[PDB]
């Protein structure tokens, strides 16, 4: 009935659209930590006993999932788990030499993707030079009949250690203390603009780091219908993201066995290249059932008509570049695969198919990841026959006619999380109260509410890579103790609900008391009073200040 | 040239055994031990390569542990497969000798 | 990568010895070639190890002056022994030391053959 | 009788020895960026002792900034493979013959390493050090390092930001000893962007002491030391490189890539830097002037460069990209004598390859730039040395001593404990104070340094609280104790302890009882709480 | 009414744990283990506990193996900006050496040939090496080139020990054991805790500790396991004895380059006509000794005849005595001391010759490895004998574990985390015996403990420290108890956890003992606190707005 007088929580559901590190949690178990991994560690910390999620209501946040931070923290971790996995492996420093090549000849027939190329390499004895055979592929060594590794180029080449695999491991990227993974749990939703009904998560559900190009292998299935996602539907350089409907069972394969010839460079350092190979020499075959494709291919005919009307509509191969950008370029079981995706997206075909639709596939020795020069690793040649079998569960497309698109490993990120967004939260909230002084559960609920279930959001605030976790912990703790010693200066601490001996102003709002507490929510809240905070704040330990010392000197008799 | 030593000498259970090991001679090789499984009549392969970890193929039942000279192998959740000789090795110098021999049976 | 062993069923004791063993999977690699006997109920013994084709080799002065390594193809490499006597009666192998970091299994032998009973 | 009690947030300093977090070659983007605007406030009463030549500070920034050049050095390119036999012979352009430079066939590897070519490049003759077979100079200790091109050589403002629970004392005072007590003291929690500059003998984009020159003495009765002159007003210093270089790139190995000095183009002469000669004029006859007046009845001279090794003989500095050393001889040459009225120039002369801060091998490799470039900038000091003053140089902590003698770090003990009689603002006096301690509280709330900033104030906090808990006072600014004070520690007056005495005073005379007042506080409490327990 | 919950916050309490650990090298500069460890504190301070007493393990002691670790981290900082000699492995033809004075058995030199810092040509390196180290092929080679490479020690920094002084992180204690007589196992009658250890050199030896602790009042033996013969058994002499080394000859140095940049050191001609390397004993203090040693193997293993035979057999580290005597390494065959019925004359120094080696393989890993630089001009050593090793077999000299050397020295001390949180039924670490209700003064000594790449190593620790006390505050709040040691009243105990009278708990027992009574069920209790500080806190928040 009074005037106004302030009132500080502690804990409220508030946050702003920020920018933060995340901590990955890698898998539980301890056979994935024996399979050595590039791309999780064994120190990245274990997954929850419960992976937890929670529903908000009446709440709409806008997600841009093109411009969404986790992208960019996966990218810069991913680049950095794997210099770090390639870093121990040996430098094959004396590789880049002049080759003498020709054409392998089996002793059943030729291979049209090999060459037997015989050079001189100086080994850990540098007296020592001598003739060394091995195999090579025709895509990884370029022509200057003498021929090179096309990375000599860019960087020396280092060898992935047999030790570590490149299986995609699922990592839970994990927030720290303080800060908040937002999920949208409408499955339709385009990734971009609000989203009408969200889910908070203390951390998200495994994403496996997958490189692939021009289409996404064991991603998240669409579970209503086929879905577009679209940065600009006017800009044709953006990208198009399809979200499968229903996975489309992929077959590939390597026909042959291939045998491993270690030779020595260093004291415990060697080269390893492939031998000959044994049995008939017969192409890498990726194969996909054809009624499914074609139902699932005409289904996203379908369901595109309505976002860009009126128009036909052909999907056709990509004209030309860098094979990683025109060949589905993937790795599965531990070997990388170059795959011609033009007969699944040919419009020659014309809707007649009763068997497998089958892609000539070509694999590759050297790789540069992510498009940056100054790296380039050799693949050790898997011993055996490989046979994968991977789900496909989305498209890469470009409009100059729609295109098959690759080379963009961020995309492959953005695909996968399109839904979840990182939110700080700033518990620290300002307004009038009526008992006046002399997770995230209540968001868009009742102001009351809120203030009951406050105790909620405290509990839970309560509580490079070994640095980045480090990091992580000090944030949490640097945060913990920025707020409790405000709360401190304040005059509440340890208190969630701190009363104030303070009078509010009306040059900072002049809103009645049923407005702000039936109607206003946390987030309208603190942008109407977000351009006073500084002041209440130095007027509020001000009075504090004051108050106690007219206490001690009323004290002092 | 080392002396090597097991114990048990022969053990006889199903689940959950441990092959601790005292191979003498200069005490804590370091992690320079490695365990082999040896089936009935057969080519023994290997099971651990510095007493830290497993190699590639065999599960993560079989598992080796320990610095010092007391090196160690624990074998969890036997299946019929498991039963058999398992010896310790050096890393050192030239000749590797084995232990006697540690037998599981039953 | 298998591994196969091959010499004679039965020795005469004060006889030469030789055995043979075969990489089938692949030619003969850098690696740490190695013989390991099995006595019957006694710790298994090393004999002679080579690294690779026509490398250095060190062998045991447990049994002096009577071992030698060589190879002959690049899918044979064999041992030859001298003056036995009756105690060196046993299953003998051959097997693959990693010397190097990197592969699965370092300073072990990885893949074993499987084995020849000599009867001397 | 008088009862103990303790205030926190109490304005005290002990001379402190902290670290100082970077902000943003020299500007790396792992130092975190600056807050554009340091703030600034003043103070009543105060005077602090700084002494100028053993602060922590100068070994601090000297430390950041061989960090910072060897961070930024190790990612580009290694220039291993250069320390090869060169066959050289003199460099003559379509102009004239420049003795400056000189060109240099060697064999050098492709980037497959089966083959090698022979190369011609041109070395400057300074960094070509004899076996017509020569090497390089830095070849000889250890291996050099090729610079970035991206990187930039400009020296970015870099402000010394404190850590929490630490202020840094500016002493804003025109005329100053360099040493002793200063008048009024601004006080900063971040200090004005220095610019990195290598300095000898003179001083680039310093700070100005635009009211009249000063004189900072490291020793006053020996010779051996540097006696450093801030000098007034700007001296516009201009220079040019006379000529238009080319750049040849060649691929000395696999990935890496090697920037070499082609060919010359346009008039050749020599780097002509001069300046306003009135200025000059002017200047000497005020420093003349003044250190006269400094040392009475002895008479002071100048005098040309006194030789040596080419780094301290020569004002050296980096511009454009390109490291130059000029012989101060001329200038400073009393033979000169002749005319005053037009620009002087002394000729400098460029450095490929660098041993900077003094190591042997630890080199850099000049990037060098195909063309002129012009570098204009203001001179503000001057070094000299007692003994006819032969200038001397090549003390880089010199150098960041004549920006950083301004200021000092001070740290906050929170809890102070002064007795009275109840039961249970550095000018101003204790009971003034009283209001000001949240302001004073809420401050004391290379990625590396500011981990530990943020650990070490975590810690401090963590301290004060502990301590203030164990006295029975945790998360309160003013406390009561039930516990008397013993009345041999100190024997100040009722109304003098919160009216008179001047804070830095009372701590020295109670610091001596500190600890043990503090050792009887904690059993104090910890018998009320038993008490309170029956 | 009946004894009730109540907290205690900083009691004496402690559960045998492991943490991390870090050094503190000493204070002084003249030293300046490398520099970058912390400078120790001035006053390394120990109390003495009363009526407390602590089973030690000697052999499953943590620290002995952070210690292996962290001086292995500390010796690969070193050996990292050092020069890899991995250039130096060529084939290595090799002749005897003829001084001008006299011909040397154990020396050869080696001529061969490599690359100058100009990048084509060199020119023949005659330099000189040990049989020790070369292996044949007349054509030698270095001894482990192919499975392994060598680090040239950096020449500025030496191998001498400097002593370092482990510190328990905030929350953590070291207790040293003040009982003189002890065998390193079992319970310790008194303890003392103790803020760092005392400077323990990282010394390499092997067979007979240098330059150790000695034992106070007399000889003391300890032993891994009496029955078996594998485990080793560790003995500590009472007063010492001098073992006197020397260099006899004045060896060269020769820095011959590598590369640009690279440069190692070799040895060349000697001066000087050589003379065989050894070291002394004096006879009859070694004598005295050694009688001593025996007569305590009779006492403590009964009725058996003890003998000493010289080491079997092995490389030249397994049997002989190796140390670094002036930043170089000899091995000293021990085939005099050891052997009986020599039939000494007690009156010349017992002599052991030695043999200098140049390339160390130690810390038993394989694939890394030092070239030692060749010291020029004479080296002599003046050191102690404090203890040896020896094993079951009669009793017989063995070496090449360094964690045997580290095992003697930190036989006294065992780490425990200060646990604060004390729950207890209710109406620095000195009084940890004393009683509970005694005990409870002094709470506030042990709190204040809690607060006060290795960089980053100790930056770990202390937030560990921290979060570890944010831990405690942390569960204080969500029971209520935050900021003060006491509590309030109406949370009743449980009978079932514990039976003892209301009297007695206090006076009779250790909070120690306390712990153990009350360790299993702590969990249950914490949530009984927990969920009842819930309800009453909403029962407050009914009062909370009236
Ligand atoms: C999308 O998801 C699919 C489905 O997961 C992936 O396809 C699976 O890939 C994994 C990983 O390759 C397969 O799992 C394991 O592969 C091992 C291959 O053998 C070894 O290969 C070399 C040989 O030197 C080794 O270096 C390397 O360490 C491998 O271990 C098998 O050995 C595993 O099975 C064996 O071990 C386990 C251990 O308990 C036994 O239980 C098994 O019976 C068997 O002995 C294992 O199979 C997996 O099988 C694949 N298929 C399926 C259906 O799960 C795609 O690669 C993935 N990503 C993409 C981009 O498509
Ligand atoms: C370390 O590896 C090197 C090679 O990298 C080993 O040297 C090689 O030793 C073998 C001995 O089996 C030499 O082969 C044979 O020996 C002689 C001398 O050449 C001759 O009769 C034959 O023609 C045949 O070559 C081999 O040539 C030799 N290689 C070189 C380059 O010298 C060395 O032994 C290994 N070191 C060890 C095991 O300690
Ligand atoms: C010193 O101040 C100058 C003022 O211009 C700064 O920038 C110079 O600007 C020119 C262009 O006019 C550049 O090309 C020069 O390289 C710059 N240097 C100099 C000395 O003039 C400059 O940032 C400051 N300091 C230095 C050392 O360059
Ligand atoms: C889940 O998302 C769907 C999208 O259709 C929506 O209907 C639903 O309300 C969301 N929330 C829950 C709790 O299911
Ligand atoms: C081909 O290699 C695979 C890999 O295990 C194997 O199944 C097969 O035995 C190999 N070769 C032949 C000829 O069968
Ligand atoms: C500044 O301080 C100096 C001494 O540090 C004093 O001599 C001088 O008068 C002061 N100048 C001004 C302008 O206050
Ligand atoms: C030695 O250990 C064995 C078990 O390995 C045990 O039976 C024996 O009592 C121990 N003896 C000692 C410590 O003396």
């Amino acid at each position: 009935m009074g005037s106004l007088w302030v009132t500080v929580y502690y804990g409220v559901p508030v946050w702003r659209d920020a920018e933060t590190t995340l901590f990955c949690a890698s898998d539980a178990k301890a056979y994935e930590t024996e399979k050595h991994s590039v791309w999780a560690t064994h120190a990245c910390v274990p997954t929850d006993p419960n992976p937890q999620e929670m529903v908000l209501e009446n709440v709409t946040e806008n997600f841009n999932m093109w411009k969404n931070d986790m992208v960019d923290q996966m990218h810069t971790d991913v680049i950095s788990i794997w210099d770090q996995s390639l870093k121990p492996c040996v430098k094959l420093t004396p590789l880049c030499v002049t080759l003498d090549c020709s054409t392998y000849n089996n002793t059943h027939n030729i291979s049209k993707e090999m060459k037997i190329c015989s050079f001189n390499m100086t080994t850990e004895l540098r007296d020592k030079k001598r003739k060394v055979n091995v195999l090579f592929y025709k895509l990884d060594l370029v022509p200057l009949t003498n021929y090179r590794l096309i990375s000599c180029n860019t960087s020396t080449i280092t060898q992935a250690c047999p030790k570590v695999s490149f299986d995609p491991i699922p990592i839970h990227y994990c927030a720290p203390a303080g800060y908040a993974i937002l999920k949208c749990n409408n499955k339709t939703f385009n990734g971009t603009g609000p989203c009408n009904n969200v889910s908070t998560v203390q951390c998200t559900h495994g994403i496996k780091p997958v490189v692939s190009t021009q289409l996404l292998l064991n991603g998240s299935l669409a579970e209503e219908e086929i879905i577009i996602r679209f940065e600009n539907l006017t800009d044709n350089v953006k990208i198009i993201i399809v979200q499968l409907n229903e996975t489309i069972n992929i077959t590939c394969t390597r026909p042959n066995n291939y045998t491993r010839k270690s030779i020595r460079i260093g004291p415990g350092q060697s080269f390893y290249a492939m031998g000959e190979i044994v049995g008939n020499i017969r192409e890498a075959h990726c194969n996909i059932s054809a009624s499914k494709w074609n139902k699932t291919l005409e289904r996203v005919r379908t369901k595109l008509k309505e976002h860009f009307p009126n128009k036909t509509i052909e999907f056709e191969p990509s004209s030309g570049g860098d094979l990683e950008i025109t060949t589905h370029s993937f790795n599965c079981g531990g070997e990388f695969f170059y795959c011609n995706t033009s007969g699944l997206f040919n419009s020659a075909i014309n809707g007649t198919l009763t068997s497998n639709v089958t892609l000539p596939c070509r694999i590759k020795q050297i790789i540069n990841m992510w498009q940056r020069v100054g790296q380039a690793m050799y693949a050790p040649p898997i011993a055996g026959n490989i046979t994968c079998k991977s789900n496909i569960t989305g498209l890469l497309l470009t409009r100059d006619t729609f295109r098959p698109t690759g080379g963009d490993m961020k995309n492959n990120w953005r695909s996968e999380l399109y839904k979840y967004k990182v939110v700080e939260i700033k518990p620290l909230g300002i307004a009038p109260t009526r008992c006046k002084r002399r997770f995230l559960g209540a968001a868009g609920s009742t102001m009351g509410a809120a203030s009951m279930t406050l105790t909620v959001q405290a509990r839970q605030l309560l509580s490079v890579w070994g640095i980045k976790q480090l990091q992580a912990r000090v944030l949490a703790i640097e945060r913990y103790l920025k707020d409790q010693q405000l709360l401190g200066l304040w005059g509440c601490s340890g208190k969630l609900i701190c009363t104030t001996n303070v009078p509010w102003n009306a040059s900072w709002s002049n809103k009645s008391k049923n407005d702000i507490w039936d109607n206003m929510t946390w987030m309208q809240w603190d942008r109407e009073i977000g351009n006073h905070t500084d002041t209440i704040y130095r007027l509020l330990e001000d009075s504090q200040n004051q108050q106690e010392k007219n206490e001690k000197d009323l004290l002092c008799l | 040239d080392i002396q090597m030593t097991q114990s048990p000498s022969s053990l006889s259970a199903s689940v959950g055994d441990t092959v601790t090991i005292t191979c003498q001679a200069r005490h804590a090789v370091g992690k320079n031990l490695n365990w082999y499984q040896q089936k009935p009549g057969r080519g023994p392969q290997l099971l651990i390569y510095m007493a830290s970890s497993r190699h590639s193929g065999v599960p993560s039942r079989f598992r080796g542990s320990g610095s010092g000279r007391e090196f160690t192998l624990t074998i969890n959740n036997l299946q019929p497969e498991d039963f058999a000789t398992y010896s310790c090795q050096q890393g050192y110098t030239y000749p590797w000798t084995f232990g006697q021999g540690t037998k599981v049976e039953m | 990568v298998q591994l196969q062993e091959s010499g004679p069923g039965l020795v005469k004791p004060s006889e030469t010895l030789s055995l043979t063993c075969t990489v089938s999977g692949g030619s003969i690699d850098d690696y740490f070639w190695n013989w390991v006997r099995q006595p019957p109920g006694k710790p298994l013994e090393c004999i002679g190890y080579i690294f690779g084709r026509g490398g250095g080799t060190k062998y045991n002065p447990s049994l002096d002056n009577r071992v030698t390594i060589s190879t002959d193809t690049p899918n044979q490499f064999s041992l030859k022994l001298r003056s036995v006597t009756v105690a060196d009666t046993a299953i003998y192998y051959c097997a693959r030391w990693n010397l190097y970091d990197d592969d699965f299994g370092y300073n072990s032998f990885a893949v074993w053959g499987r084995g020849v009973l000599v009867t001397v």
